[PDB]
């Protein structure tokens, strides 16, 4: 029947409270269950909860509300290791567990240092296939890919040096045969201030 | 495995009047085990209308049955119950007495 | 250790071929779950089973068989396959029913009309900028996987042949090459970001490591090329103090 | 004042054949309103009083979901316990089990139980504090230490203190009209001579609602544990219920006995004697 | 309502 989460994606600060919620039809439901899912992995479970009022578990806190329909879950002191799909699962009676369809969140690394830059780098098996990088950009800044149907950007990802206490975004582009500059390359969303280009 | 022979008791819905509709009941109780055989009978045959309650049970787990049927008594019919379980060598019956 | 196992994990269907996902669990629990997920949609529950011998319709029954001769087992299957039932397959069980569902490692099916339309990934590394290594002293090499259907691709870092998870980040999921184009095949990025020293070290090797999934080993190949099966594909760089 | 919901289930072995039969029925106070019969047609779970069918769609299935894998339980259940005793398949062999919950006179939780038989006799129980067991013998001992692991108690008093309790209001309220009436019992006397000297004299209570009820016999404002035959009280099928209390007396003092009706239906107690 | 919990085989 019928379970609804939050709409995703959803996007916190680290370090801050996160919340997701969780609406279900059934009155009789008995049963709610909360699941975290990296990409490609397996539902784990984070938590039950089978009566109404709050369960904690350490950064995390469920709230049920039979009367209302609704679960809660309440992450405190947020980890970028809570980046991750959030499940919600409602038992509608014997083995009908029927599931949410899942709240994305991602929690935005605090960067240190914004030295927004484009970079190019050369191949090895040869050297004109060639690859533009975008780099150190603060988070508040997005990508975009509407280029032609030729020019793949990815989105951003976070890296993270553990051993410098360090973190990078960045985002990758390329076109193989092309007149592909860097200045040209991350335009669609309009590149930050002080986008260094070395030339 | 304990066995426990059923109670019966036959009686009316209301309190009896010729001519005047009512119903007849043989409530059966404290029997184990659960399969039991209960008939009414009118004149000494078997009245086919017969319903009945939804097995359950009490808190010493004797189950419980109520069969009853629609009847309009006169003065001459003479009304029964008659109860086989396997605590019994032979159905038991019960006559139903409404000057009880 | 009592837990929850399906297999395979990873399986390409030729479209009306048949197939069962087994599933099996030790932990002596009664019920049994089969779900489905898709890139947007959650898990959907197909079938399930409240105790060995029973089974039960869940949200979308519709296309796949199953059965529950015993405790331990729970497989699901497909008569016709269609393209349609390409999705990543989840079997999970509990003590009873109401009570919380453990689940497997997952199975990732993919449904196609044709296997020649099946490719491996052609993998590239690209080595770090000059400007990047004098402006802010680290070095980022860049892997590229190109070319390969369906996205059933894994990517990891290699140096001197022990595996890293520091200083790396790949591309939650795969990138069209062509975005409308059916049958279309994909691409994935990486980054790995180490100091200035680490890269400019001559005697540092570098690995980009693709394992993909493809072909079983029975399958029938017919083509010109080689059997896009499950392989490794790799590409290397090596450190340069220039 | 007080209220309770409480649901019966039997599961009956018909061995040297196959398919058990299993009956699940379920009361508001003494007022039946829900049943399953796994020998029926519908193969779902039914109403049996006027106040339930208004339930909606979702409710059923619901409650035909939860109902079939009570069933289904049982059906393990009974291949389990024969070789926990090993008994053969030749037997029909019972399980039986009952629970709910207990309410005072504002509705607020004052008891839950939940129980299991087998052949007829205690086989485990929930005690009274709801995190416990209690298990008859030595074979129930393996059933406890898994119920144990598997905190088989924690959700059973979830689901007695929640929602046991909160459905029990919920279907108070709904069925207003027949589970919030008390049906005073209607009384009156027969007296048959037995030999002579002796008469036996009854006292009858009828059309009472609820069940509970009390019918004492006094002699002369003194109490009679002795000779006294009482009747359970009995169904009428009609929602009231009958039931009477007689004593065997010498000829002549019929005026010298007293029987005392108490109902909660009743202003004050009803103390009668012959005329 | 029935319990949707805490029923478990023997």
């Amino acid at each position: 029947k019928e379970v609804e989460q939050n709409s995703g994606p959803l996007s916190v600060p680290e370090g801050a409270i996160a919340s997701l919620n969780c609406t279900y039809s059934y009155r009789g439901s008995q049963s709610f269950f909360w699941y975290r899912q990296y990409s490609g992995k397996s539902p784990e479970l984070i938590m039950f909860i089978y009566s109404n009022g709050d369960k904690e578990d350490g950064r995390f806190t469920a709230q049920l509300n039979k009367a209302s329909q609704y679960v809660s879950l309440l992450i405190r002191d947020s980890q970028p290791s809570d980046s991750a799909t959030y499940l919600c699962a409602v038992n509608f009676g014997g083995g009908k567990l029927i599931f949410g369809q899942g709240t994305e969140l991602s929690v935005k690394p605090n960067i240190q240092n914004p030295d927004p830059a484009v970079y190019q780098l050369r191949d090895s098996k040869s050297s004109d296939k060639s690859v533009c990088l975008f780099t150190d950009f603060d988070s508040q800044t997005n990508v975009s890919q509407s280029k032609d149907s030729d020019v793949y950007i990815t989105d951003k990802c976070v890296l993270d040096m553990r051993s410098m206490d360090f973190k990078s975004n960045s985002a990758v582009a390329w076109s193989n045969k092309s007149d592909f500059a860097c200045a040209n390359a991350f335009n669609n969303s309009i590149i930050p201030e002080d986008t260094f280009f070395p030339s | 495995m304990i066995q426990r022979t059923p109670k019966i008791q036959v009686y009316s819905r209301h309190p009896a009047e010729n001519g005047k509709s009512n119903f007849l009941n043989c409530y059966v109780s404290g029997f184990h085990p659960s399969d039991i055989e209960v008939d009414l009978l009118k004149n000494g045959e078997r009245i086919e209308k017969v319903e009945h309650s939804d097995l359950s049970f009490s808190k010493d787990w004797s189950f419980y049955l109520l069969y009853y049927t629609e009847f309009t008594p006169t003065e001459k019919d003479e009304y029964a119950c008659r109860v086989n379980h396997v605590t019994l060598s032979q159905p038991k019956i019960v006559k139903w007495d409404r000057d009880m | 250790i009592a837990g929850i196992t399906q297999a395979p994990t990873s399986q390409i269907l030729a479209a009306g071929r048949r197939m069962t996902l087994r599933c099996t669990q030790d932990m002596r629990h009664n019920a049994m779950y089969w779900y489905r997920q898709d890139l947007g949609l959650g898990l959907r529950l197909i079938h399930y089973s409240n105790t060995a011998g029973t089974t039960g319709k869940g949200e979308v029954p519709d296309g796949y068989s199953v059965s529950r001769a015993n405790t331990d087992d729970f497989p699901l299957t497909l008569a016709s396959a269609v393209p349609s039932q390409t999705s990543v397959y989840f079997c999970a069980s509990s003590w009873s029913f109401g009570t919380e569902a453990f689940f497997g490692q997952g199975t990732r099916l993919t449904v196609v009309e044709d296997l020649n339309k099946v490719f491996p990934p052609e993998v590239a590394v690209f080595e770090p900028s000059e400007a990047e290594i004098s402006h802010t002293q680290k070095a980022t090499l860049v892997c590229l996987a190109t070319g390969f259907y369906p996205d059933h691709v894994e990517l990891s870092w290699w140096v001197n042949g022990k595996e890293v998870h520091s200083g790396v980040c790949t591309d939650p999921q795969p990138l069209k090459e062509q975005p409308a184009l059916n049958d279309s095949r994909y691409a994935l990025s990486s980054r790995l970001r180490v100091s200035a020293t680490f890269w400019q070290d001559p005697r540092n090797h570098f690995r980009c490591q693709v394992q993909f999934y493809g072909l079983s080993e029975n399958d029938e190949w017919t083509q010109d090329r080689a059997k896009p099966v499950t392989q490794i594909v790799s590409a290397e760089a090596w450190g340069r103090a220039d | 004042g007080s209220h309770s919901m409480r649901y019966f289930f039997t599961s009956v072995s018909r061995p040297g054949r196959g398919e058990p039969r299993f009956i699940a029925v379920g009361y508001v106070d003494d007022t039946q309103f829900v049943r399953f019969d796994s020998d029926a047609a519908s193969q779902r779970m039914e109403p049996r009083a006027p106040w339930i069918e208004q339930e909606g769609p979702e409710y059923w299935d619901g409650e035909t979901r939860k109902v079939k894998a009570h069933s289904q339980t049982h059906r393990v259940d009974l291949g389990t316990l024969r070789g926990y005793y090993n008994q053969s398949e030749a037997g029909s062999h019972t399980v039986q089990r009952m629970y709910g919950c207990d309410v005072g006179s504002d509705w607020r939780f004052l008891r839950g139980y939940h129980q299991y038989a087998y052949d007829g006799k205690d086989y485990i129980a929930l005690k009274e504090d709801l995190r416990s067991w209690t298990a008859a013998d030595m074979a129930a001992q393996t059933t406890k230490h898994k119920w144990e692991a598997a905190h088989v108690a924690e959700q059973l008093r979830a689901y007695l203190e929640g929602t046991c309790v909160e459905w029990l209001r919920r279907y108070l309220e709904n069925g207003k009209e027949t589970l919030q009436r008390t049906d005073a019992p209607k009384t009156h006397m027969t007296h048959h001579a037995v030999s002579d000297h002796e008469a036996t004299l009854r006292c009858w209570a009828l059309s009472f609602y609820p069940a509970e009820i009390t019918l004492t016999w006094q002699r002369d404002g003194e109490d009679q544990t002795q000779d006294t035959e009482l009747v359970e009280t009995r169904p009428a099928g009609d929602g009231t219920f009958q039931k009477w209390a007689a004593v065997v007396v010498p000829s002549g003092q019929e005026q010298r006995y007293t029987c005392h009706v108490q109902h909660e239906g009743l202003p004050k107690p009803l103390t009668l004697r012959w005329e | 309502e029935l319990a949707g919990i805490g029923i478990l085989t023997v």
